[PDB]
């Protein structure tokens, strides 16, 4: 099985820096072909992909939030770290780290999803 | 270092002819008929696009009843049969067959489109046929032929690769077994384990490996046992240009097109594939019904048939005519009705292989023994079966041998040449 | 969102309802796959469709989809109480250079 | 004045064979697969319509471990490898591929119109395919090959030329890099910077330069280093006749037609273009699998491989068969569905280059040194890399050399000839 | 039956012959009727709706008598049987001769 569990500050204040952190188990980040993304969902709103990181250290971000986003992974912890800068109050949303399988076609997909963690900016 | 077999093998004026009486194989051209639930085949698949590899068996000269063995000394030397001449006779008239798939994956004829293609609505497969690539190749050797094909290897990624991802391409050698399928213009590949649609390719080769003789490997072989003479006269073209259906495995880069609108907004599938054609078949282009003399085999093995074996690979799509064969269910009806007649397809293949052999003697010096042992120890073990793995047309000539060349047509032709 | 969906559809148990996600030449026209996610509100999303009309493991056999023009479909035949969830189509877009989601159709099972 | 290299280079009876074991390249036939946003290619574009230029590297004879160097005096002369024979082996079966554009600019089939063409309503592009021009050309040299192509020059007017005006035609020389595209019947031109539509030409060459070997320039070169032997067997025809869509860049002169009325009042676009065809591919027309002897190179450079380098350009569209490769997203479905299978195209290319070299010696007189310096000073600098600019199939034969020709097939063929 | 006639012991049936036959598939057609040999189920994935009906796979070709030309003419030429393969070197036993002629280039 592939399991993901998110962690981070459930409460943050504006103009601060937010650092989510999603733990992967049953899978190794060193394996070629492995990718993980972050997808946030504001209260009662559609999902919005944020970033993608893969075994090859290649990184992707939403163009509108590219200037605010940086993603990485730590092999020692089998960990994925996401950092969003200059939090706005409207960023309040649930953040899901979902194992992206990186199929050949650029219509990638999120095979498995984490529990999701609420982040509130106020 | 390998040495020309001639360097140590001596030739003799003792010639012999031996060839099958009349080989004949008849069966379904597309697939092997069987029973409703068994693996008991009822009628074999006999198509003209098959490598009819004959594993000829020759009598052992050391245990052969020669009229007088004074020509060689058994106390210090042995004997082997050298293949001097071969004639692959063919009796059936020339004619190119046909094959097709009731549900060949073919979205539309992209050869010339009057209007943009419509939506690809669930299973647009079509009943399409085609006439396969023309091929005529004969291989003569003592080791079994080695072909080639594209199989499945280890994928680029090792992430328990995603369902339906790239099936990696691997080049795989393999012995060409009798009944295997020749490349038919769709490429040499193992459709069985490399194309799931089960619709990319016509029925008769849909679940079979399209092998091609690895001429480079066979020629570069150190001892050149696989073949010491060959020919190839294959040709074809794109009869039609078609398109595959399905989700796009590799989407066209966006720098590789300007986005469309409306009807053209949908990028049609770019997975184009050709429909081959067995173009002109003629007597002038006939490999067969001719005697080929192997006096100057490239190979270091100058025709010496080690182990009293000969492997004759024959491909002939210039006689692959599939003829119908309808049988009436009942003649009680005065008027034609479509369902009153059952449809049958049976392809007739006729072969008549002929040969000339020159007897040879091997002197067992220490160096000669060591060289032959290193080459193939199994040869020494015969004087002083690993091929059970492969299926071949087992053809026995041990009793067909005769010393009178003048009586047989190949013997007369060899006499006139020699 | 670049992809479009009906904000809400309804269907009584035993009926078949289709959620259509319409894109443009940049995302769905190019051929990028469409993926549907079933999400019970207040919980993590779940993978429901993996390719056009393709079923992941553990997904009921009655759910399917289709590919037609610059749009995709999510057909849920034999509706049941378990289908009381939102659904999001997802693909890749060429103007955005990133992955996108739909409008989140809110399916409801009628009494 | 240039002098026949023979006039001062002496030949020796010391021959050597060296050839790759088995070159193999596999990749997408149309475009280079990459990652969704990177310039990290994931699967290279391997098509049969590419100039597979091999930059062979030879061992330096002056620093080579010959069995005994008594044949030459190092104190006054050096050594170089002369290319005496080449065999471009090919293993893959013959078969012509296919390419096409989902939105090829094609208004209508003007080949035979039943009624006058209708209105050209915004983006009438079509999903059309074609089978490209057949081409077989092999070039052997020591300098890199030089092709040609039509690029963009300085326009006729210098008024900050109007948007969409004439793109001036310029003839531009350039070194043929490995992976470049051969002329495919659409003309040798740089579509990337010369066709803004991005739809005039099929996908696989839409954003690539169609180069053609500048035989005139290479032959007229003073030293003839670029090539000293070559062959060409290209042919094709107009499979179909089509028309381009768009606003008329050059309106037909009014003295060049009588005005129409009603439906014909609209002059249809006269920007006709042909659809090529790779006509019959056959064994008889095979350049490859044959040994070419360069004993009588036209060039003043009679095969001398200055710098221990060889450039072997190979074009082979007679084995360009593109083979699909469907993979199954899931076998859980009992019935065929179009979207259940992903479509993949992968073209397999196999090369096996073989060679024979005759060792040569150069005596360093004052005149000989001056001549060699003027020819190419870099040669002298080696005894007593500017090619990093171009990408070539880096093939190393420094350890593949062997003095036993009889062991290899090309060596045996050379023995039989020599 | 060229093989049988050539392998005949006395070679009386023929001692000289020629053949210049050729053709191709002008068109590709399908036979109608009930399927005598049904396609194995491992040899296809079942269809639905319109494609649910497996069409007849009893394909057959339509031949074509391609280019007929003077250069390809067997006839109007003298053939000398001085070197008949056969052991029968042209001897017409029984004062008989059998001359088989096929000519579709004047049909």
């Amino acid at each position: 099985q592939v399991t993901l569990r998110e962690s981070g500050p459930a409460l943050v204040k504006p103009t601060q820096t937010l650092t989510l952190t999603c733990t992967i188990s049953g899978l190794s980040l060193t394996t070629s072909g492995v990718c993980v993304s972050w997808i946030r969902q504001p209260p009662g709103k559609a999902l919005e992909w944020l970033a993608l990181i893969d075994w090859d250290d290649d990184k992707y971000y939403s163009t509108s939030l590219r200037t605010r986003l940086t993603i990485s992974k730590d092999i020692s912890k089998n960990q994925v770290v996401l950092t969003m800068t200059n939090m706005d109050p409207v960023d309040t949303a649930t953040f899901f780290c979902a194992r992206t399988r990186c199929t050949s076609n650029w219509g990638y997909y999120f095979d498995s999803w984490g529990r999701g963690t609420r982040v509130t900016v106020s | 270092a390998v040495v020309s077999t001639d360097e140590y093998v001596a030739r003799t004026n003792i010639y012999y002819h031996a060839g099958t009486s009349r080989l004949l194989a008849v069966g379904h051209p597309y697939f092997p008929i069987k029973k409703p639930n068994n693996n008991k085949i009822l009628v074999p698949k006999v198509s003209g696009l098959q490598y009819r590899v004959f594993r000829i068996h020759l009598p052992d000269p050391n245990k052969f009843g020669f009229p007088d063995t004074s020509f060689y000394n058994p106390d210090t030397q042995r004997l082997v049969w050298a293949c001097v001449g071969v004639e692959v006779g063919r009796g059936q008239p020339l004619g190119v067959g046909i094959s097709g798939h009731p549900l060949l994956n073919k979205l539309d004829d992209t050869e010339n489109a009057s209007a943009y293609a419509a939506n690809a609505g669930v299973d647009n497969r079509e009943c399409i046929s085609m006439d396969y690539k023309q091929t005529q190749l004969c291989l003569i050797g003592c080791k079994p032929p080695i072909g080639e094909h594209w199989g499945k290897g280890s994928p680029c990624t090792n992430v328990a690769v995603n369902p339906g991802d790239c099936p990696p391409l691997e080049l795989i050698n393999t012995v060409i077994q009798d009944g295997d399928m020749v490349d038919t213009g769709f490429g040499a590949m193992d459709f069985t384990t490399l194309q799931a649609n089960k619709s990319e390719v016509p029925l008769d080769i849909c679940t079979s490996i399209c092998k091609y003789p690895d001429y480079i490997k066979m020629v570069s072989e150190p001892y050149g046992d696989s073949l010491f003479f060959y020919l190839r006269r294959e040709q074809m073209f794109v009869r039609h240009l078609f398109n595959r259906a399905g989700t796009v495995g590799e989407n066209v880069p966006d720098d590789l097109y300007i986005k469309g609108s409306g009807s053209t907004a949908n990028l049609a599938s770019s997975n184009y594939f050709p429909t081959p054609s067995g173009s002109m078949v003629t007597s002038d282009a006939q490999i067969f019904n001719k005697p080929y003399w192997l006096q100057r085999a490239q190979g270091h093995n100058n025709g010496i048939c080690w182990g009293n074996q000969l492997f004759v690979t024959v491909v002939d799509t210039t006689r692959s005519t599939n003829m119908s064969l309808c049988a009436a269910i009942s003649t009680s009806e005065t008027t034609y009705k479509n369902t009153n007649f059952k449809e049958y397809l049976r392809h007739g293949e006729e072969y008549d292989l002929q040969f000339i052999f020159q007897l040879c003697k091997i002197t067992l010096t220490a160096d000669v023994m060591t060289y032959i042992h290193s080459m193939n120890s199994t040869i020494l073990e015969d004087w002083n079966d690993p091929l059970k793995k492969y299926t071949f047309w087992e053809v026995n000539l041990k009793e067909k041998f005769s010393a009178d060349l003048d009586q047989f047509p190949l013997g007369r032709k060899f006499l006139l040449q020699a | 969102s670049v992809l479009t969906q009906p904000p809400s559809v309804s269907g009584a148990p035993g009926q078949r309802v289709t959620i259509s996600c319409t894109g443009s030449a940049s995302n769905i026209g190019a051929g990028y796959d469409v993926h549907w996610y079933q999400q019970v509100p207040g919980a993590a999303p779940k993978l429901l469709i993996f390719v056009y009309s393709n079923r992941p493991s553990g997904v009921p056999d009655r759910i399917s989809g289709s590919k037609s023009g610059t749009s995709a479909s999510l057909a849920i035949s034999g509706l049941q109480a378990e289908d009381e969830a939102d659904y999001y189509c997802q693909s890749y877009d060429d103007s955005l250079r990133g992955w996108v989601f739909g409008g989140g159709t809110k399916l409801t099972v009628l009494g």
